């Protein structure tokens, strides 16, 4: 026995929104708890958020948080569970006003050029929401959301690894999570965090595309990790392309642009927004809205030039004042990497790949499930997920604009609120023999050993290429076929891939080799399940099923992991709830 | 075109003393690009390499580093900034921080005085609103400037003050966040706050030298923030 | 590395390797100019002391004041004070609201206040003679 | 409250410094109209200006203001760069003792004329 050890009644890996919501809340239930991360917690992705949190609030114009189950499931294409969206939407309000209570920077309501109304949070139009119910503070929501979460976990004195990276859980001889293992950046010594609650918050994995709006950080460790372990992932090929990335750079630029105002055209100046939503105009859903502007530029009517084959998002119409006071954060975004003021002229906009709604589907408080030989829903012992690395079924197959964040806390705070029962309910769980714990060092030791094999800047490149293009927003059989079985290809390839750097005081390479076998588990699961499904719905479309498949397809695709032996697909599905739903037709 | 850079090397185990690396990393000289996107490059060229980066976009505060002289996040600053004819591009850590491994530096004596002046909101809850705080857009705007720190940290590092007294005087990033809640409509221990930033080194080691104000990535000023500490607590104390 | 105890981690130190604005060195310069003149008084004093002590004493003050070596000393520390003053005035200006805490308003105040130190000092130098 | 530092605290070292320098750059000034003004410096008017009680009270005030000012100031720069203990000590001592010096013989000299 050499590995050190570190206890505690729980295990919070990932810094992001919804990891600190749930550290937090773990922690004033009188329950000790660890929380790791790979940076800083204020690095993590979630600082990036812009748009805001919609929430029915009420401030705005008077509302009801029904309106934001239809709002949402009908934008899921009811593929998203209404128990779940329901629990979301109806804790919504409450879960908010927390965070303001915390201290957080929201707008306020009053006087306006041509508005007025009292102190309330400021909800903005956006996308999905019949109005304005989207809380905003500027277009630095996500920041403001991340530095008062970490401002409270200074005051609540949490535990915080900062810069540890987790490598793989460590299973229970009876198939039970029970903790992890991880990696000091800073020294570069290998800890096993053993833990009676083990809540997986490693953020999206956008990173296996050429273009996205995540960071270099998002690299699906979460994914990689329930899957070596033996966990599945749901609906793994569901990946909403945002509408207005930017062309070339790959850097996002808010919704709130089309909801205050903002037009999306075409060169010949029509507004095809208009055309292709006949009523419900710019304010269209997520995966039609890009397929929109896509489509113009498949025909050769898309507007061109250094950037690329781009779409107009005029704004300048708007007074540069309203654009300083509510959308400070485009304006710079724009001139830094787009060299174009949005105050004279529209930004060379490209829906690029966004958030990734798949991912380890669990309950509301926020377990891991997995399926029984029959294929019944099993709970993990040891395991929870919580913000985008868990498909609680919560966005389906399109997450509608502002709904990640509310997202991030209500689930996050679910967990944190429930783990002390979980816990009494899986009961006790025994120890793990050093063959356990050996086995998640696997993937270290194999990098650190071999060093003659090759390079994985290629091997990284390949993977997000070829996802790039069998695996765009339109995609279709045959192409999948090439892409799955190239992957194969891949995969043996990064079995010989080495590590140049075997240093300690942190090693960059090390972790972002680590983190490219999680790229590639994660990219794979993407592709066995985007093949598979038969049918155009939210986020995916095959023009050889054009039509969504009601009877087959209105199921959640499990992707079925054995580790690193050979894959599977299976399904699952959620119509049950309070106040009844159902499917229906999805015109925008 | 080629281009030629200087960056600062150090490794525990291997060096035991610092080092300053030539590298060339032969671009396409079509368009520009940060400089972040320079050392990846060169991180494919060279692994050992080791920096932060993150967002990529300038909002997360992981790549700060003095570029040239002057202190910025390598995630925007453009390769045109830093390009000279027949000169290096002179990439080094933030200054005065220890070092813990080529541009990586131990940021831990930042974050300790930023936990010193309690980063975070403080209600006696006496008077509990119905849902939301009472903040009126006259009251929330006086937050501008205030709340968009990232902590990159790129003004304490470039502030003498904060290099002879680390742990003593708060810093630049201290400090505006110290004000964040010194004039938040909805924090209640103002007072008590003042009361603990009138020592001599907290706030007072502030000469008004405008270098945080310099380099500021975000541009907020520090150096207005600690201007308007010092006028509150003369009005507390005098 | 104390007794038995390794590795002091190295810090980025090197002043020639940072680039500092102008509102740095207008700073830097009062604070010298403060030392130069907290000694300065110690030599007008003395002078002082000699000058009314009696008339051969103003005498051998003003043959002291004679010497071309004395003048040059004599007016750097007039010009030392007349910075101090300056900057010192810029900056109870900041300080209370008389001039911008902008990074711009700053180094317009700090070259304003160069130019007034010059002139002075040029004036010193006329009355050193 | 730092020993070695004259204010009780912060707050009071910037007024006790920003107060002396006002007072004292009236004084400079005064110093300053009258050498401007003098052109050929005879015995006879260099004592005629300190016989007056209004230039001994005035240059004492000084004197006694550079006790405060210089001894915040002094005291600000030590602070900055003599870290070890001993050493800063004995400085601040043999700081605060010219201080004091200059203005007793500030005395001796004023009631001497
Ligand atoms: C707004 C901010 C305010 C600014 C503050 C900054 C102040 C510092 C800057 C100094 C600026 C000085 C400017 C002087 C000036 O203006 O000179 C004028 C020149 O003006 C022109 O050129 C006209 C141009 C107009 C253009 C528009 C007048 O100069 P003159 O023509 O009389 O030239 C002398 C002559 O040759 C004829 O010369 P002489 O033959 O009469 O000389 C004789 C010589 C020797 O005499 C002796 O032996 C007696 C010495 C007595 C020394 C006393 C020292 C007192 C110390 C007090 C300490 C109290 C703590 O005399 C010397 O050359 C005289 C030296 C004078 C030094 C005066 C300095 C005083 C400092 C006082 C405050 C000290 C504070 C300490 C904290
Ligand atoms: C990319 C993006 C996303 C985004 C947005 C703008 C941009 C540019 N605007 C949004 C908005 O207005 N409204 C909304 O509802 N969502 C918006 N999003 C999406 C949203 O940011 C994300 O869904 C959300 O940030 C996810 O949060 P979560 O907490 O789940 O994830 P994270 O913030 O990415 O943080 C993950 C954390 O885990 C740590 N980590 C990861 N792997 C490891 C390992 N192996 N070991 C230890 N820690 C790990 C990270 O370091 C991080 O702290
Ligand atoms: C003897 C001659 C010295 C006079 C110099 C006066 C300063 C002129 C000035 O504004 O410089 C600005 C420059 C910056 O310009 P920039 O900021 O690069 O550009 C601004 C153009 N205005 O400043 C410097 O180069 C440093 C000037 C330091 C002056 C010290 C005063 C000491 C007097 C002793 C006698
Ligand atoms: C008796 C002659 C003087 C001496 C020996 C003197 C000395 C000093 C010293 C040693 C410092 C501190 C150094 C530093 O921390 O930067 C200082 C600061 C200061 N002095 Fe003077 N001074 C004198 C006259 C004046 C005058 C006449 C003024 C008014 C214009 C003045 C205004 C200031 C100001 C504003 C500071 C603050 C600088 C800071 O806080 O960094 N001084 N002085
Ligand atoms: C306001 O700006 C500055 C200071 O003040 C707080 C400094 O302390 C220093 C550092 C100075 C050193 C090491 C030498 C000090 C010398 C003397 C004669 C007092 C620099 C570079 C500076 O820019
Ligand atoms: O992810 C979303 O909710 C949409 C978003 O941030 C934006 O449009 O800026
Ligand atoms: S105020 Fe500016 S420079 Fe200072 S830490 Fe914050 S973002 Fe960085
Ligand atoms: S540089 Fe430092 S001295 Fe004050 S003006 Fe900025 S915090
Ligand atoms: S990588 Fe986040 S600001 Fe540079
Ligand atoms: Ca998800
Ligand atoms: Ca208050």
């Amino acid at each position: 026995m050499k590995l050190p050890v570190r206890e505690f009644d729980a295990v919070v890996i990932g810094a992001g929104g919804a990891g600190m919501r749930a550290a937090l809340q773990i922690s004033q239930s009188g329950q000790t708890c660890a929380l790791l991360s790979k940076v800083f917690p204020t690095r993590s992705h979630t600082v990036s958020a812009q748009g805001g949190i919609t929430v029915a609030l009420g401030n705005t114009h008077e509302d009801n948080w029904e309106w934001h189950m239809y709002d949402t499931v009908k934008g899921s294409d009811y593929i998203g569970d209404q128990d779940a969206i329901e629990y979301m939407c109806k804790t919504g309000p409450e879960a908010i006003l927390e965070l303001e209570h915390m201290g957080l920077p929201f707008s306020r309501l009053d006087d306006g050029r041509i508005y007025q109304r009292p102190f309330g949070g400021q909800s903005k139009n956006f996308g999905g929401e019949q109005a304005a119910r989207t809380a905003a503070a500027a277009d630095r929501t996500g920041h403001a959301l991340l530095h008062t979460l970490y401002q409270q976990n200074l005051k609540n004195h949490t535990t915080i690894f900062s810069e540890w990276y987790a490598l793989d859980l460590v299973k229970n001889q009876d198939g039970a999570v029970v903790g992890c293992t991880a990696l000091c950046i800073e020294t570069g010594e290998v800890v096993y965090f053993k833990a009676r609650a083990t809540v997986l918050a490693t953020g999206g994995a956008g990173r296996i595309y050429q273009s996205t709006t995540n960071a270099h950080i998002n690299t699906g460790d979460g994914v990689g990790m329930a899957i070596r372990a033996g966990v599945p992932v749901q609906d793994m090929e569901m990946w909403q392309f945002h509408p207005t990335g930017i062309a070339g750079a790959g850097v996002l630029v808010t919704e709130g642009c089309r909801g205050e105002g903002g037009y999306l055209l075409n060169k010949h100046g029509e507004r095809f927004m208009e055309r292709y939503a006949p009523n419900a105009k710019d304010l269209a859903g997520r995966d039609v809205v890009a397929r929109s502007i896509m489509i113009e530029i498949r025909e050769g009517r898309g507007c061109d030039g250094p950037w690329g084959p781009h779409a107009k998002l005029k704004l300048d119409h708007l007074g540069k004042e309203v654009l300083e006071s509510r959308l400070p954060g485009i304006l710079e975004l724009s001139r830094t990497f787009a060299h174009v003021d949005p105050v004279k002229e529209p930004i060379p906009v490209i829906p690029t790949c966004h958030y990734m709604m798949g991912g380890i589907p669990t309950k509301v408080t926020g377990q891991a499930l997995t399926v029984n030989e029959k294929g019944e829903d099993v709970v993990v012992p040891g395991l929870f997920a919580v913000g985008e690395i868990a498909c609680v079924s919560v966005h389906g197959a399109n997450r509608l604009g502002g709904n990640s964040l509310l997202d991030l806390v209500v689930f996050g705070r679910a967990a944190g609120l429930h783990l002390q029962e979980s816990i009494a309910e899986q009961g006790a769980l025994r120890d793990a023999s050093e063959s356990d714990v050996e086995a998640s060092l696997d993937r270290l030791n194999r990098w650190n050993n071999n060093r003659n094999g090759e390079d994985p800047v290629a091997i990284r490149k390949a993977l997000q290429e070829c996802m790039q293009h069998n695996f765009s927003v339109f995609r279709e059989g045959d192409a999948m076929a090439k892409g799955l079985e190239q992957l194969k290809v891949i995969r043996e390839r990064l079995k010989n891939a080495r590590l140049d750097d075997t240093s300690s005081e942190f090693n960059t390479q090390r972790v972002e080799c680590l983190e490219l076998d999680n790229l590639m588990e994660t990219a794979y699961a993407t592709a066995v399940s985007a093949n598979f499904r038969t049918e155009s719905r939210g986020a995916h479309s095959r023009f050889d099923f054009p039509d969504r498949d009601d009877e087959n397809w209105l199921c959640h695709s499990l992707y079925l992991p054995e580790s690193e032996s050979m894959t599977r697909r299976s399904v699952n599905m959620e119509p049950k709830l309070r106040p009844a739903f159902p499917p229906k037709i999805r015109t925008y | 075109m080629r281009l030629e850079f200087s960056i600062y090397r150090y490794n525990p185990d291997v060096d035991d003393a610092p080092r300053m690396q030539d590298y060339t990393l032969e671009a396409d000289e079509g368009r520009d690009m940060m400089l972040l996107d320079a050392l990846i490059q060169l991180k494919e060229k060279d692994p050992s390499l080791s920096f932060r980066r993150s967002c990529r976009e300038g909002v997360c505060g992981s790549d700060g580093l003095n570029m040239n002289g002057k202190n910025g996040l390598a995630c925007i600053t453009p390769i045109s900034a830093l390009n000279q004819p027949g000169k290096k591009i002179v990439i080094r850590p933030l200054p005065g921080l220890p070092v813990i491994r080529d541009l990586v530096v131990d940021m831990g004596q930042f974050y300790a005085q930023y936990e010193k002046i309690k980063p975070y909101l403080l209600n006696n809850g006496q008077n509990p609103p119905a849902r939301e705080h009472l903040q009126m857009p006259e009251q929330r705007e006086k937050l501008d400037g205030l709340y968009e720190c990232i902590l990159c940290a790129c003004c304490s590092t470039s502030c003498p003050s904060f290099w002879w007294n680390p742990d003593k005087f708060i810093g630049p990033a201290g400090l505006l966040a110290a004000y964040r809640f010194l004039i938040d409509s909805r924090d209640t221990e103002t007072d008590s706050r003042l009361d603990g930033l009138s020592d001599a080194f907290s706030v007072f080691r502030c000469h008004s030298i405008m270098n945080c104000v310099s380099v500021c990535p975000k541009g907020l000023n520090p150096t207005r923030a600690i201007g308007h500490i010092k006028s509150m607590l003369l009005q507390r104390n005098a | 590395m104390i007794r038995n105890v390794k590795k002091q981690r190295p810090v980025n130190l090197d002043l020639q390797t940072i680039r500092f604005p102008i509102t740095a060195i207008a700073s830097i310069l009062h604070r010298v100019s403060g030392v130069i003149t907290f000694v300065a008084v110690g030599i007008l004093l003395w002078l002082l002391g000699t000058s009314l002590s009696s008339p051969e004493g103003f005498e051998q003050a003003s043959a002291i004041m004679g010497s071309f070596f004395v003048k040059f000393i004599m007016w750097g520390i007039l010009t030392a004070l007349a910075y101090h003053v300056v900057v010192g005035i810029r900056h109870m200006m900041m300080d209370f609201g008389y001039l911008e805490e902008t990074f711009e308003a700053g180094k317009r105040s700090a070259k304003i206040s160069f130019v007034i130190t010059v002139v002075l000092s040029l004036l010193a130098g006329v009355l050193v003679w | 409250s730092n020993a070695s530092a004259l204010g009780r605290n912060g707050v009071h070292d910037f007024i006790l410094v920003r107060a002396t320098a006002i007072v004292l750059t009236l004084y400079i000034i005064y110093m300053v109209g009258f050498f401007a003004t003098s052109g050929e410096l005879t015995y006879e008017v260099w004592i005629g200006f300190f016989a007056s009680a209004f230039t001994k009270v005035f240059t004492l005030l000084a004197l006694f203001s550079i006790l405060i000012h210089a001894w915040i100031g002094m005291w600000q720069v030590l602070t900055d760069y003599v870290k070890p203990l001993a050493l800063r000590l004995m400085l601040q001592l043999v700081i605060v003792v010219a201080l004091v010096v200059y203005v007793i013989y500030g005395f001796v000299v004023v009631w001497g004329v």
